[PDB]
């Protein structure tokens, strides 16, 4: 999950939509420990330790880029 | 509570909602795409196949098809899938917790309602299911117990007469020129003037033309005089791409073969003749109240003209002495929709579903039992 | 369809 | 850990990097140098060939040979000595450790690809490879999903209409007249005037001015009445020797050719026209997506004036309704790398890679199915 | 006495002769050269264009321009020039002394037939003429009165089915793929193999290639199977300038490009699915007399193995209980020529013909009412 | 032709 | 190339 967003951090004309339809695409039925929820194609669930915990997609690529222009 | 779905598939548009709501709140044509070239960039999030407007926003890509084809589901995945994207992604409402009811047309193969039952039992898990007849809900959608209505939407027209409540099957008339071979013959006609439309999304941009430019003449013939005569009549369309076309006498000429199907080739003749040769299997003493009501419904009836022309020529069949009148309410594409919104929420209707205790004992066949 | 029309 | 070498083989210049870098820190032209002289002093440590700036150097004495031509390499022990001296002088890095993302023109033969395949397993031993088209990348370079890509380096030229990520194969379009022909066309129109450059040494002379004085014109003819009528426009060099030449018209007309492949005498129309008629091919539905992007990429789109004479002439051809827009950022010459740099360090991209395994089970013709 | 003229304009080659006899005495390309390079030897009689086989035999110094593409004439100076050939250089015949017979594919615009009369009657001064459908004429030249005739020549393929000499025209099928899209398909398939055929003559060349070394495969699988795995299909062609090409896999895979447009980038299916298709659109009564015959036309079906190509996914296609036959006769790419031939000489036809009376009262919209 | 394809 | 350009 983090590496499928830091590859659509920088993927031209990335957005939270094409992400979860990675997510998805990868994970969706290969893996009993992620799950996508009934309802929506905008979160996600990861079978945590301790409970289910569903994400939303909407933040994260705002929210994961850091990039610094060296002459700022 | 729990509030009934109801569902319209139509051919194009499907269009859906909650029971008791005035309009659909879902609206979007019954299209399945899937990508014809070949993918060249890596990571693209690129999709097996789109749905609705989906497939129309990249059109360009995609081949696109129609599941529904004269009212007959051919082919039934793609069905499927335009069902989960209607409860999932348009309403996104968990369908185990609502009645859905469904919307047919008449005469046409029991097989389709067998397998939208075994489908929206099995897959989706609705709990109860109704089959409703097209026609019959444009009168609860106008405020009728009588009258005969026409219908057309995209593939099928039919009549079907009622009279204070009672169909009357023997006068049912089915007729499988409307709208989409509009297009097909709007498509043929143009070429005339030097245009080409082939692929499927330029079938989709003849029909935007159809649904714009279109209208019906009073009298076809003076009219065509008319427009070889003059440029008077002649309206231009930009396309996509800012190109700019000029159409004359095609705009009128495509549809007026509803009023002479021979045109696209058909051996029957026009809505006018259907209609009145239906209310002619009606006993006499009740076509007086049906010439008094005409119902139009339907896409396919929102031509400019086709209420005065359809009283015109029905006034020239009919015996001279009675009233003909054509209603056309201006709402009345969604009128099925209406009507079945407001039938669903009937309280005597509770008592129809099908329930899934039914069909888990007397399997699909019970559908042609219960249901009409 | 199944005879007649084309569906 | 271990990071993707990016190497983009063009005519002319090489440019090397790693992946994920921002620009190549290996660029030098793909030159081999023989010498042709009689060597006279014993004991100078002289030198079979040399390669990249070594021969640039010493040009004076050598005969300079391009082991790429138009794209297809011609010459295959100077491309692995180019191929040598890029991993070894100027990466100094080992093969074996790093996977390899080479680059490609479209519409070029096979043998080129399954040799390039053959030579970076068996001799290289390079674990992992891939072959990518050059106009895909400049894509990625440019932040797009959509856009006709115009590119055009030393060798060929070639549009490649891209949308949504779909390439659209049967509108991709080649042209041969790039970059070095330009070169051959200064030095015969620069005969006019008294100057003769024959030599492979004078050749890279007459690339030093036409990357230095010239420029296209808005209007070729207005232009070309302005320098019959005036010394205004007319730019003066200073050759290696000191001499010092100069240069009227012939600044401006050298370009134009680009527009009117007619001068060298080729019967195939400007670059502005394989656009149009590439965007042609394409379906009337994407048409508007692409006029609102046009890629320039290589160095021989570095010409002042160039995008505004190819909107000009575009806007002549496209329909009056729509924008065009010449997208054209300033580092376009490194495009293609900084693309492949992007490519090959996604993370969905490390399954794309043909590995030595693969390899190993089907032999270099596995290229075609697995790559592009 | 007076015989008609019969000419039939095609794409690629003009083929005329005079009504009654059997086959045309004029056969030469529907092609317009002008000279592109400056001329140097004064006094040499240079000329301003040349038509039909003088450009033929010129056609390195010249650019070549075909005036009809998908049977629209689209360059009407150059058509004009190409019929003043044909009656004076290549039958020396006056045209006002002879009525003339006049070939055209279906559903192409109405202007186009509008300007032939116009020209025709004005320029010409021919006392009467006629415009004939092209498939209807390949049932005249093969001795039916039924069947669906499937025609292709350079441009247009169509699909026309003829019952007991009534035509069905909403079953008219069009199709843009055949013959010139053919060549260039191989043109960007052969440089796969390192060949590059670019100008207008290389593409004369690359056609000349197609009619020598092109067939169709039965499967097409099996034989990609093969001509991987082998030598033994591989054949060898001489160009012009006595090089020497070698053509594998190609061969057989520029044709099946008109069972699957897709390679192309088409949207539609194969001809052998618009023939069936097309067959669907006609009454059930009839469809078992269209099965047993299907006549070919065209030199586009000239291709060593098409009739049992066409058979064989034909018969898979329809119902299994049926003669599928595939009427192909060695003659068909002169079928329309000796069609009109029959037509032309027939005694009820003299009073077809719209004479220039005609013309001179109701102007050049005659066409449509009078003819097709 | 006129509008779709390029005759 | 070759058969039509040089290369
Ligand atoms: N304003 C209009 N004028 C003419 N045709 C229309 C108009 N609106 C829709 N149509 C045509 O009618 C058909 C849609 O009718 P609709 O009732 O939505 O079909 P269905 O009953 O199958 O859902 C389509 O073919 C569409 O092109
Ligand atoms: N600033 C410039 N102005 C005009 N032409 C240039 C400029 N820089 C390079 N060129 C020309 O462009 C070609 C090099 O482009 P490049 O993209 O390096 O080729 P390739 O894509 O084959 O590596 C050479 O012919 C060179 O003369
Ligand atoms: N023997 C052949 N095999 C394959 N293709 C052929 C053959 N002869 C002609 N053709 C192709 O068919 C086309 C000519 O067909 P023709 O019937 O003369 O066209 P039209 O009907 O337009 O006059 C050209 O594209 C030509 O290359
Ligand atoms: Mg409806
Ligand atoms: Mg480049
Ligand atoms: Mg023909």
């Amino acid at each position: 999950v983090l590496d499928l967003l830091d590859e659509e951090c920088k993927m031209p004309k990335g957005s939270d939509d094409t992400w979860a339809q990675k997510l998805y695409n990868t994970h969706l039925n290969k893996c009993a420990l992620f799950e996508k929820p009934r309802l929506s194609n905008k979160a996600f669930i990861i079978k945590h330790f301790a409970d289910k915990v569903e994400y939303q997609c909407e933040g994260f690529l705002e929210k994961n880029k850091d990039t610094v222009y060296e002459e700022q | 509570e729990t509030t009934a779905l109801v569902c319209d598939n139509g051919s194009g548009l499907v269009k859906a909602g909650f029971a008791g709501d005035d309009a659909p709140r879902a609206v979007f044509p019954s299209i399945v795409g899937r990508p014809r070239h070949q993918g060249v960039m890596v990571g693209m999030g690129q999709k097996d196949s789109y749905v609705g407007d989906e497939a129309q926003s990249k059109r360009g890509i995609l081949t696109l098809k129609y599941p529904i084809e004269h009212g007959i589901i051919t082919n039934w995945d793609d069905m499927e899938k335009i069902w989960h994207h209607t409860f999932y992604n348009e309403l996104r409402v968990a369908p185990e917790e609502h009645p859905t009811l469904l919307t047919e047309a008449p005469l046409n193969p029991k097989a389709n309602r067998e397998k939208m039952t075994q489908i929206m039992f099995e897959t989706f898990n609705v709990p109860a299911m109704y089959v409703a007849i097209q026609a019959v809900l444009s009168l609860y959608a106008s405020g009728r117990t009588t009258g005969i209505v026409l219908d057309s939407g995209d593939g099928v027209t039919h009549n079907v007469p009622i009279y204070e409540g009672y169909a009357l099957p023997h006068a049912i008339m089915r007729l499988d020129l409307a709208g989409r071979d509009l297009t097909d013959y709007l498509m043929k006609i143009l070429t005339e003037r030097g245009y080409s439309f082939v692929t499927t999304a330029e079938r989709e941009i003849v029909r935007d033309i159809k649904e714009k430019l279109c209208y019906v003449a009073l009298d076809f013939e003076n009219e065509m005089a008319t427009a070889a005569s003059s440029s008077s009549l002649e309206k231009s369309y930009e396309l996509p791409d800012g190109q700019v076309i000029t159409i004359g006498n095609e705009r009128f000429r495509c549809p007026e073969t509803l009023f002479q199907p021979s045109f696209i080739g058909m051996e029957s003749a026009g809505i006018h003749e259907t209609t009145y040769n239906s209310i002619m299997k009606c006993d006499i003493d009740i076509r007086k109240d049906l010439y008094a009501n005409n119902v139009m419904s339907g896409g396919t009836t929102m031509y400019p003209g086709i209420a005065d022309r359809m009283q015109k020529e029905i006034t020239a069949l009919a015996p001279s002495t009675m009233k003909i009148k054509i209603i056309a309410p201006p709402e009345r594409k969604y009128s099925v929709w209406i009507g079945g919104s407001i039938l669903a929420s009937l309280s005597t209707f509770q008592q129809m579903w099908i329930t899934k205790q039914e069909y888990d004992e007397a399997g699909p066949s019970i559908v042609h039992r219960k249901c009409f | 369809w199944x005879a007649x029309c084309p569906a």
